[PDB]
């Protein structure tokens, strides 16, 4: 799971739990104000709203299999 | 595996 909290550590909260194997890396794209992370597992490039919302996925890397950072 | 080395 992606948990999400404010920066005080309190109302933790999954946000993202369903299709997920070893979610190793998060960013955030700044300037559109989106959650980017990334799968081993399922070797995937996924990014969505702040609260786990309008989840999408970008399209096959080529040679991507073990992606830890972002 | 996904362990930190
Ligand atoms: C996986 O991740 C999902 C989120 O993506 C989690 O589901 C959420 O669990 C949360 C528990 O903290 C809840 O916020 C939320 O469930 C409820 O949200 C309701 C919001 O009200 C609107 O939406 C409901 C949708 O069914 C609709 O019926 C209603 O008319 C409104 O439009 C709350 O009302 C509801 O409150 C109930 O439960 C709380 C306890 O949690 C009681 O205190 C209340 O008295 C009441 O009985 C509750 O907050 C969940 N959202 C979703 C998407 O279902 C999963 O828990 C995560 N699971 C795992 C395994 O990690
Ligand atoms: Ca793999």
């Amino acid at each position: 799971k992606i948990m999400r909290a404010w920066s005080d550590g309190s109302h933790l909260m999954p946000i993202v739990n369903t299709s997920l194997g070893w979610p190793n890396g998060l960013a955030i794209d700044w300037s559109a104000s989106r959650l980017y992370w990334v799968d081993a597992f399922f070797d995937k490039i996924e990014h969505s709203t702040l609260d786990g919302l309008d989840r999408k996925r970008l399209g096959h890397v080529d040679q991507m299999t073990h992606p830890f950072g972002l | 595996x996904n362990x930190x080395x």
